[PDB]
């Protein structure tokens, strides 16, 4: 695995710019923060309600252990 | 042509190297309780009487 | 070069002693009075020893088999009533407290609130076993060899 | 006539990290493999202070180690540097086992199953690190090891006595156990030179699951430069955890000595032994507890075959997203309830807890990739 | 004599002819990379079975 | 699963069962002497290995 | 050290029990003697 | 589908061991170093030993030994196996570089220059080694290197004080001895596999000095069952010196404990050192004679500069022959005259067999080879 060696392509063409022409910085309050809450809303549903159902388990498991030494 | 007696077990048991990948334990006794010929009995014989075991009827059962 | 060194690289790690007079064989005279144990390191837990009464197999006797889960009592273990000799472990976790803290004479575990014997009982749960002895007989005059 | 392409030993240097074909769109979760690599080699440079000035005997063990905070110049940073410096290694390898259990890395065969011993020499080794202390959890947390491995019904006696020195507590317990912590990471850093030459042969996965043989960039210098950024932001947490709360990570009680003195008022472990003792403790049968023990790591090698998706990875599988987190929050559970005390609401929570961790590995996973093959029309 | 041989004879025969034996090698070149005579005689023994 | 079916996969399995002992009483003599397996020593007389 | 070499074990005690040679303190007191518990060295002369 | 040739490890092996050519007429001499690579595993898995039961101070290090013999059981043979097995070690060293001297290895330049360096490395281990014991021989060697270290004109009375622990013969001098000679056998570890990885780019050399691409066997299973036999008729030499006489490589004045107590009746190292000290001992000036002890072992990097002969070898250099012999019989007189005292015959002696070592190796081995090539007419 060698870089001249890897894959079969044709008729493909790329643009680069250098370094020292361009801002390290570009927009980044302008598209950054409505990126990552696109991102942040793609993901909400899948990742979160799991550990919405151990905060409820831990609650009343907590509170039914001290409603035990109770008198 | 007669041979002699190095047809061993040639041709019963060592033609398939069955033998070889196990002779450090299937082939592996003759020579731990068989050699109490050996050095045991040869090292208390240069030293008879000198061992612990040698003088022991004198110091039990007095 | 497959057991005359592999397996003979054996008597510095295992149960064979560097300390091959351990205290046992030692000559044990009791500096012990009756209600005192001692936190004797004796090949790790304090092993109960003390004196012994008349009296002392009448309490653990009137309580009999229809307690108990695996029943053995004080002449199954024992060589004769005048000794006794325990181990420091709890069966599931490992450990009973200091002497002279019980009910009429055992070991109360403070642990969340169970009870132990004198002479390795069990009492209360959640542990299933009963307190081990260490393997002896009997020889002698005083010359005691515990193991 | 390049010299780092025909010198015999810095053609090996240029193939592994300079010249190394790498895909253009890894994440931050390929970070924590170089990670695990300083976290390795900070604690043997750290562990070569502490065994230095030691003592390992029943009667003086407890006191070896507080000769070192206040005597022993340098040594209360050198202590706490290698007591947080394996939480630090054990958060990196859970995040590293998540990654390639969520991206189907573990479809590289060979340097899965390396990873997964990789996995129990560690877990190992730092068992054999928290009783050196000597101290309370010391005790009780390796005398309930040994309940269990006298559970073998053969050879199990005679194997606690050959390890514990000779007979029980006692000076020489110490020297097998600390013979058994010194030389162990050493066979993890041979271990790990294997595991990256198994990596070689193919390359890295990526986040898509798909080939990326057309799009390959250099190592160096766009992968060398942020994986010196994301070591710099590690340093930052470790030197934070050390200089500012040191004892966060830790228990009071092992500063109470070691003797059997008294029943303690709880018995746990570190945070990273907590959900395996929590699914031993929850079996009522000391066999029955130390097979689930050894059958919630082993059970990792079961993944290439379990496998019944058409796609490599979790990208674009919505259903098996949810089932992956779905565990997450199952060894959250199993965390807490190991660090609780055997009572009534904890009980029937934790064993309930240690029968869905087996039963989304072995069963759920592989019926909800073959519903999700059938709906994409395959 | 076509009809009565089967599998376990086959096995029979060449085992009587093949496998702890010597064997003959004639090589015209080029042959460096014809394998040692000890590397041959140790092909014709197994190692599993 | 069709998997590994087949009358082929347990021909070879058939042949090999005789040199399967190679496999599961060899590691019960592999663990002879590299253990001192305690109460299996006295599956003989014979051994009487340790003084 | 000395048996299974010139001793048996007794033979080899009462030679431990012929020296006295001081042992550490007991509360309800203070340094006291005990002589050969079979595991001891041998007595030196001079104190410094 | 050669499973030894495919397989990402195996192939390692394959071409290192197994499928390797070799030349045909490779002698006895060329099996010591296999022999050097069993001494240094050997010394590994017995210093694990000795390390373990150890304290190092200048109250208990002269009891710590002697806890061993009587008390560690099985310590009087692992003990003695490590004392009289560095003795094995630099027997095996001794012959294996003057093997290379005069079949002219040294050409290989790359593998000759490693091995200069793991000529200074197990040299300076061997003596943060007898400093240990902490005998009288320990102290007194030991308190003759630091007179001519910190003759260093500007760095070297601080340099002292930071290896002997702090200020002088204390606790925490044997902390940094035996911090220094506990690591540095695993620096030559990974230093002998970067030695046999360029002697891997040609192949080795052979009797007659001429290249054998025409005659190559494979390594397996010539050379295989070849130095097998060499290495079992080393562990009979090692053995009945350790079963028959453990002392007699040894001086008994290292059985009198260390301190200051008295000046002893002589000082002497072990038998591998006493060429070397018996050069700088014959320079009455502490600079002159630290900078010779230097130049005795980095004096051997010229020898492929020195190299005036057509020839390779000295297989067919009959006077060349000579030169070689009266060097060993050179060395065999320094061993002997640094056992002796300091007295009439033994400084004239000792001072121009000094002289003699540097002029056979500079000066007499450079015209002799000019001169057999004129007789030759090349
Ligand atoms: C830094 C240096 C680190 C080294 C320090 C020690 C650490 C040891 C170590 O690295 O372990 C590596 C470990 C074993 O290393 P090793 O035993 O020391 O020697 C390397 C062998 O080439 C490994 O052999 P293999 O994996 O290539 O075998 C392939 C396969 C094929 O073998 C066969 O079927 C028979 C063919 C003849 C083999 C002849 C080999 C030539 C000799 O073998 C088998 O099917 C059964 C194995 C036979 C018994 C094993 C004992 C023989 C060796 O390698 C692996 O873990 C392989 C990855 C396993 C993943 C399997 C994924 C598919 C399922
Ligand atoms: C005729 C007399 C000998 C002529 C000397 C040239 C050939 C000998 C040689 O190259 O050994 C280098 C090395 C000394 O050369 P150097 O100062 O390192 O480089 C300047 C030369 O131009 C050598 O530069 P270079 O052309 O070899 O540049 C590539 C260089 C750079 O490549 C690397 O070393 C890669 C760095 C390793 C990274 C991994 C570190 C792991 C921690 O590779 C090496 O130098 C490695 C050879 C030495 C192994 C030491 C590495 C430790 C493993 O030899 C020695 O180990 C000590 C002998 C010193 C006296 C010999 C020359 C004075 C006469
Ligand atoms: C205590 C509090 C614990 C809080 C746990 C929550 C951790 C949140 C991590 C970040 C969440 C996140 O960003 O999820 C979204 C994000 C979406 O990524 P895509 O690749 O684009 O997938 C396509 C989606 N259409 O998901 C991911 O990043 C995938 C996660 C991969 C890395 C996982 C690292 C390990 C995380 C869990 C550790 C526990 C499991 C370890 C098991 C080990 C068993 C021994
Ligand atoms: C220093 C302390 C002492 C170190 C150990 C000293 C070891 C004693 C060496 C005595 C061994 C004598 C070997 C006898 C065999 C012999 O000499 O026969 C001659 C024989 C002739 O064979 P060919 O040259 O191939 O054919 C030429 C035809 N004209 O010569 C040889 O065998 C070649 C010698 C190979 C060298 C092997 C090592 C020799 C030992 C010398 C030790 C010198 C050490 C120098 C290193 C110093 C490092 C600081
Ligand atoms: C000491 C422990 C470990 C070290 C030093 C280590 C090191 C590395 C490194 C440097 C990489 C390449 C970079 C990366 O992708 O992060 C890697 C990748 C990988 N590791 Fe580990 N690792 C360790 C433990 C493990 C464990 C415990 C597992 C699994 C059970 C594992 C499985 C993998 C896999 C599958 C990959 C390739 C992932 C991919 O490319 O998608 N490793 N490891
Ligand atoms: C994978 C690498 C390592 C891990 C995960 C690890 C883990 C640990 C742990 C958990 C402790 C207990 C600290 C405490 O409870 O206060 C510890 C301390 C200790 N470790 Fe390690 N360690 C590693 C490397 C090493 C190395 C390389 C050595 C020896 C050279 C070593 C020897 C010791 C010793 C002697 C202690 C003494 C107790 C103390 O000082 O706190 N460890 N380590
Ligand atoms: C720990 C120390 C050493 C080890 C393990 C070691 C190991 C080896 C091995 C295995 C070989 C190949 C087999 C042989 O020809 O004997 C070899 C060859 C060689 N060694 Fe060493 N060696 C060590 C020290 C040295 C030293 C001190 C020198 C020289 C100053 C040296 C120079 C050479 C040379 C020049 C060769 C090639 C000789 C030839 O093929 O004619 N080595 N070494
Ligand atoms: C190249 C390898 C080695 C060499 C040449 C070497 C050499 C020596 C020497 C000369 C002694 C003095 C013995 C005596 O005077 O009685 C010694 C003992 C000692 N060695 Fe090593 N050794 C090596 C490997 C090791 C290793 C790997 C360790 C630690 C893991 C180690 C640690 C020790 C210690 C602590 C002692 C003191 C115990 C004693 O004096 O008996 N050495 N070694
Ligand atoms: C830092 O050390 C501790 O937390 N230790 O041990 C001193 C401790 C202390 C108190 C109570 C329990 C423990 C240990 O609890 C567990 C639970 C599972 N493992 C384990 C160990 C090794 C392997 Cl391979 C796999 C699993 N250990
Ligand atoms: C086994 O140890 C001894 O023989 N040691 O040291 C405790 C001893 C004991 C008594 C007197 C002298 C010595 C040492 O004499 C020498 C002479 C030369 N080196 C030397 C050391 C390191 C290096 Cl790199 C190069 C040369 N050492
Ligand atoms: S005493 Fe251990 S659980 Fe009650």
């Amino acid at each position: 695995r060698e870089f001249g060696h890897l894959t079969r392509m044709r008729h493909v063409i790329t643009y680069s710019l250098s370094p020292f022409e361009q801002r390290a910085f570009p927009h980044y309050f302008t598209k950054g923060i409505p990126n990552v809450l696109r991102r942040t809303r793609a993901c909400i549903l899948r990742v979160a309600p799991p550990f919405v159902v151990f905060y409820l388990v831990y609650t009343w498991g907590t509170q039914e252990f001290e409603k035990s030494k109770r008198k | 042509a007669a041979p002699t007696l190095t047809a061993r077990l040639y041709s019963l048991l060592f033609r398939r190297t069955s033998t070889f990948a196990l002779t450090i334990a299937v082939g592996a006794l003759f020579f731990e309780r068989a050699f109490d010929q050996g050095a045991d009995a040869i090292y208390e014989h240069i030293n008879q009487g000198k061992l612990w075991k040698h003088i022991k009827h004198k110091y039990e059962n007095k | 070069a497959a057991k005359n060194a592999v397996s003979q690289f054996v008597s510095s790690m295992s149960a064979s002693a560097d300390v091959l007079a351990m205290s046992k064989i030692e000559i044990k005279l009791s500096d012990i009075p009756e209600g005192k144990n001692m936190a004797f390191k004796w090949r790790g837990k304090p092993l109960f020893v003390r004196h012994r009464t008349k009296k002392e197999i009448d309490q653990e006797a009137a309580v009999e088999v229809s307690q108990l889960r695996d029943p053995q009592h004080d002449l199954e273990r024992v060589k004769k009533p005048e000794w006794v000799i325990l181990i420091g472990v709890c069966t599931h976790l490992g450990c009973v407290p200091i002497a002279n803290a019980g009910d009429f004479g055992g070991y109360y575990c403070p642990c969340h609130g169970s009870h132990y014997d004198a002479s390795g009982r069990i009492r209360k749960g959640p542990a299933p076993l009963n307190l081990e002895v260490p393997t002896y007989e009997f020889t002698s005059d005083d010359l005691v060899i515990v193991g | 006539t390049n010299i780092r392409k025909s010198h015999p030993l810095m053609k090996i240097i240029n193939n592994a990290f300079i010249d190394l074909p790498a895909p253009s769109n890894i994440s931050s979760w390929w970070n924590f493999g170089s990670l695990l690599g300083i976290c390795l080699i900070l604690q043997i440079l750290t562990g070569l202070f502490l065994a230095m000035h030691y003592t390992s005997d029943t009667t003086t063990a407890f006191s070896s180690v507080t000769h070192i905070c206040r005597d022993v110049n340098y040594g209360w940073v050198i202590r706490y540097l290698h007591a947080n410096g394996a939480s630090m290694f054990f958060i990196c390898l859970f995040i590293h086992v998540g990654r390639g259990l969520y991206y189907g890395s573990y479809m590289f065969l060979e340097t899965w199953n390396i990873g997964v011993v990789l996995l129990f020499t560690v877990m190992a080794t730092a068992f054999m690190g928290y009783v050196l202390p000597w101290g309370q959890m010391s005790f009780w947390g390796a005398t309930v090891i040994t309940n269990l491995l006298s559970a073998i019904p053969y050879i199990g006696t005679d194997l606690v006595e050959w390890i514990w020195g000779g007979f029980s507590v006692d000076k020489a317990t110490l020297t097998r156990f600390f013979a058994f912590h010194f030389i162990l990471p050493f066979i993890i850093t041979a271990l790990a030179a294997v595991h990256l030459l198994f990596l070689h042969e193919t390359g890295s996965n990526n986040p898509t699951g798909i080939s990326s043989d057309m799009d390959k960039i250099p190592f160096h210098p766009y992968y060398t430069i942020k994986d010196i950024l994301g070591a710099l932001f590690m340093m930052l947490i470790l030197l934070i955890l050390v200089l500012f709360s040191p004892d966060l990570l830790g228990d009071p009680d092992n500063y109470t000595p070691a003797n059997p003195l008294n029943t303690p008022p709880h018995i746990k472990p570190e945070w990273y032994f907590l959900f395996a003792y929590a699914i031993l403790r929850s079996i009522p049968n000391k066999l029955g507890g130390v097979l689930a023990l050894v059958a919630s790591i082993l059970i990792l090698i079961l993944m290439p075959m379990l496998h019944t998706s058409k796609q490599r990875s979790m990208m674009f599988r919505p259903l098996s997203q949810c089932l992956f987190w779905m565990l997450v929050a199952d060894l959250i559970t199993l965390t807490w309830i190991g660090g609780q005390p055997v009572e009534h609401p904890f009980i029937i929570i934790g064993q309930l807890a240690s029968i869905l961790y087996f039963l989304i590995i072995l069963v759920l996973m592989p019926i909800t990739s073959i519903i999700e093959n059938n709906l994409l029309k395959w | 004599r076509i009809a009565e041989v089967d599998a376990s004879v086959v096995r029979e025969v060449c085992s009587k002819y093949f496998y702890d034996q010597c064997p003959a090698v004639a090589g015209l070149g080029p042959i460096e990379q014809l394998p040692d005579y000890n590397r041959i005689r140790s092909g014709m023994f197994w190692l599993r079975f | 699963l069709s998997r590994f079916l087949g009358p082929r996969y347990r021909e070879l399995a058939r042949n090999w069962i005789p040199t399967a002992s190679m496999w599961g009483a060899v590691g019960a003599v592999g663990l002879v002497w590299a253990t001192d397996w305690r109460l299996i020593l006295d599956w003989v007389p014979y051994i009487n290995g340790k003084f | 050290h000395l048996v299974g070499v010139c001793y048996t074990e007794e033979e080899a005690k009462a030679l431990a029990e012929e020296v006295e040679v001081q042992d550490g303190p007991n509360e309800d007191g203070e340094m006291f003697m005990r002589p050969g518990k079979l595991s001891d060295y041998f007595p030196k002369p001079y104190p410094n």
